């Protein structure tokens, strides 16, 4: 239930040949709740955790999408984070598993950034009026977003009708639960800037380049 | 059969924790009853015929114990230490206050057997009728009530704490979580009750009398503490 | 061609499976219509055009047929008489001539929910 | 194994309250006969087996209402507030009734002893056999009798009330509809015997003769009950 007695359990799980925690460490969506997870300070200690899991070898320091998704799927860690889209890979491995709310820190929870899956139209495109009819009367409907969901699961769907089996089922109460201890992402133009800071800072600390405070120093300008 | 269809029962198969708890259950209604001495004239059967309503009353409190366990096994079907180690203590509480009651019920019956007029036996029989004992009557059946309720309140957050091991849907939340507060406000009354007679305010009856109010105000008191928490 | 009239909301594709097997020891072909408004429409086209060689709706519509003379007196002997019960006949009888075969009996019935209703009003 | 093949048992599962039921009938039967004192002596051994009799009585009627019983929920299978709330009835009376029973087929057997004449012990041990006490004898009986058929009545009527969401055939519901008048004529005859005690009305031993005549006459006034409903 917390961050921190996540390397007892990596001793316990290295001494019968498996691993604790895999994940995507190379792109910064999946680190930010462990970072944003106290709040800066927060980031600071956040990260520096972070740091000490891969100093001490209980997670890898190149851990990339594929490689933590085999691995759980394989059955070689007990744990991995991603959204509802890699549900339906896990499914299709003789895994019994389970998706609860993130592990705290500091007391305060992890606060993952929550995307809201969009779809938009092109500027430079002469199918414009043809692409609209799309998404309201085919794929947003009843039966549109069931075709999608059940190939890779989309999440909490923004349409009223689909509120049912949502509720029904206890995955989306997992995600969900870790939606409203996090916050839906800013639109801004700047994300992009944003973003690139904190992937490049997370990949600086991890492999053992820059410090965890100067690491916040470069990504704040 | 079932109280929300929005909920799938886990433990419908009956578990050794259910057939064991049923038989601890069966003999507190069962020996509460049979506990009594043999009619052996006539005159000790209309005795015992008078006892009727004490058993009632109280084995009318302990079908609602296991009808609010029932629910509880039936929902969840949990089946570990700390389920088994409530449980057991849920019953400690239960049995070690069927005699008890059985003796409450039967100080009850004549207390109100002669309000309405249809008994005037003496009240000599339970001893000596005072402030102190009417007290520790309060803060004692007051603790058992509060101690039951208290464990169903325990049991429920086990389901909560083990949520995502049971698989608990959106909806199986909210039924937890609720019947974690809806333990906590029946277990809010007694545990007020027992609370003003042990600071004991007025140093007379006058506690005793608060106090056992508090039992009668029950829904009152239960829609009172619930608005609080919606107010903020 | 042996062409039935029967509603829509019926089992005009199970009918049609007894007319496959009545085609197999014939050799009649039994095409069923299921058309809309047929209870009004029959005694208009009947009557002036063909129409149906058989028509299947509840007892009530058969005695405006039967006065008007759009139904044939039904002759159906003993041995096939006592397989049905008694009082079914009763219902398709018009001033002591019977104008139908009974098929069944319906009612309407209140369909519920036992998910979102279990103890209905 | 079942009385009607045309019927769809659904309760073929055993469930908690058919678990619990068994529990507490079986210490019916089980404290009945145990309640009794441990023969410590030869003397006290050859005493315990004049009772061997009124067990044997008592029992047999106790796995009656068992066997009514375990017919009912093998049946249809309930398990819901009602269903619970009439068991619990069910049982409380049979409970309450268990050593008043065993008295009584222990003063039936002493009657019963010296007709035939295998004993002639005396009957003061039981007490002052009196208008009064025999005439409480027939309405405190006859009311435990009563009242336990009525709880199969209603329980069955539970299921009647419920026959479109348990899938009740037309076959089922002749049994159901059938075994609320099968248990609502068994609980005329000791309504009935009961009545006439209450108002009592030679004053003197006639009544409670007449009473007592009437649980002789089970089958026949059964006929005659059911002869009246079926001419109209
Ligand atoms: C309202 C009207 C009903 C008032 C009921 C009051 C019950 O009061 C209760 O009576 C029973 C009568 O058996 C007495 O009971 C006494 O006799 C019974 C005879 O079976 C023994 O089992 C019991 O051990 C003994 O205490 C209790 O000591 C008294 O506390
Ligand atoms: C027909 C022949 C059989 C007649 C049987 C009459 C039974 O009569 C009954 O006898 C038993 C003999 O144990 C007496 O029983 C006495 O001794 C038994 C010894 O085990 C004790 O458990 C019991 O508590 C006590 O009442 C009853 O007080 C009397 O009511
Ligand atoms: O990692 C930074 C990246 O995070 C988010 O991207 C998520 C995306 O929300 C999901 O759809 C999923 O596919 O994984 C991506 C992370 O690998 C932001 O949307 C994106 O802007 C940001 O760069
Ligand atoms: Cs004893």
């Amino acid at each position: 239930k917390t961050w921190e007695e996540i390397p007892a359990l990596d001793k316990e799980l290295k001494a019968k040949g498996k691993s604790a925690l895999m994940f995507n460490l190379q792109e910064p969506y999946f680190t930010w709740p462990l970072i944003a997870a106290d709040g800066n300070a927060g980031a600071k200690a956040g990260l520096t955790f972070l740091v000490d899991l891969i100093k001490n070898k209980h997670m890898n320091a190149d851990t990339d999408y594929s490689i933590a998704e085999a691995a759980f799927n394989k059955g070689e860690t007990a744990m991995t984070i991603n959204g509802p889209w890699a549900w339906s890979n896990i499914d299709t491995s003789k895994v019994n598993y389970g998706v609860t709310v993130l592990p705290t820190f500091k007391g305060q929870p992890s606060k993952p950034f929550v995307g809201v899956l969009s779809a938009g139209i092109n500027a430079a495109s002469p199918n414009k009026e043809l692409a609209k009819e799309f998404l309201e009367n085919y794929l947003l409907t009843d039966e549109g977003l069931e075709a999608v969901n059940k190939d890779k699961p989309l999440g909490a769907v923004a349409l009223k009708s689909y509120e049912e089996e949502l509720a029904k089922d206890p995955r989306i109460a997992a995600t969900m639960e870790n939606a409203q201890k996090g916050e839906i992402m800013p639109n801004i133009p700047q994300m992009s800037a944003f973003w690139y800071a904190v992937r490049t800072a997370v990949i600086n600390a991890a492999s053992g380049r820059q410090t965890v405070d100067e690491a916040l120093k470069d990504a704040q300008t | 059969v079932g109280l929300n269809p929005n909920f799938s029962f886990r433990g419908k198969q009956q578990t050794r924790i259910e057939t064991f708890s049923d038989a601890v259950f069966a003999l507190a209604i069962t020996l509460l009853v049979l506990s009594s001495t043999i009619p052996e004239t006539f005159e000790d059967l209309w005795a015992s015929m008078r006892d009727v309503i004490p058993f009632a009353i109280c084995v009318a409190l302990i079908i609602v114990i296991w009808y609010q366990h029932y629910i509880f096994f039936l929902k969840y079907g949990l089946q570990d230490k700390v389920t088994i180690l409530l449980n057991t203590i849920l019953l400690f509480v239960l049995l070690v206050y069927v005699y008890p009651l059985k003796f409450l019920a039967r100080f009850l019956s004549e207390i109100y057997g002669g309000i309405f007029g249809i008994i005037e036996t003496d009240l000599s029989r339970f001893g000596e009728y005072s402030h102190q004992n009417l007290k520790l009557l309060m803060v004692n059946y007051g603790l058992g009530a509060f101690a039951i309720f208290l464990v169903f309140s325990l049991m429920y957050w086990r389901a909560y704490k083990m949520k995502s091991l049971l698989d608990l849907n959106s909806y199986e939340i909210f039924d937890t979580k609720s019947s974690i507060i809806a333990n906590l406000l029946m277990c809010s009354v007694p545990l007020l009750s027992l609370i003003i007679t042990l600071i004991d305010p007025w140093g007379n009856f006058r506690t005793t009398i608060l106090s056992g109010f508090l039992y009668f105000l029950y829904v009152p008191i239960m829609i009172v503490f619930g608005r609080i928490t919606s107010k903020k | 061609k042996l062409v039935i009239w029967i509603n829509g909301d019926k089992g005009y594709n199970g009918l049609a499976e007894v007319g496959k097997k009545f085609e197999k020891d014939t050799g009649i072909k039994v095409t069923v219509e299921h058309p809309d408004k047929l209870e009004e429409k029959f005694p208009q086209v009947a009557a002036t055009g063909d129409g149906p060689d058989i028509i299947f709706w509840a007892h009530d519509r058969f005695g405006g047929y039967a006065q008007s003379g759009l139904l044939a007196e039904i002759t159906p002997d003993k041995a096939f008489q006592d397989k049905l019960y008694p009082f079914t006949w009763d219902a398709v009888r018009y001033n002591g001539k019977l104008i139908a075969y009974p098929i069944a009996v319906e009612a309407l019935s209140l369909i519920y929910n036992k998910d979102l209703l279990p103890n209905p009003p």
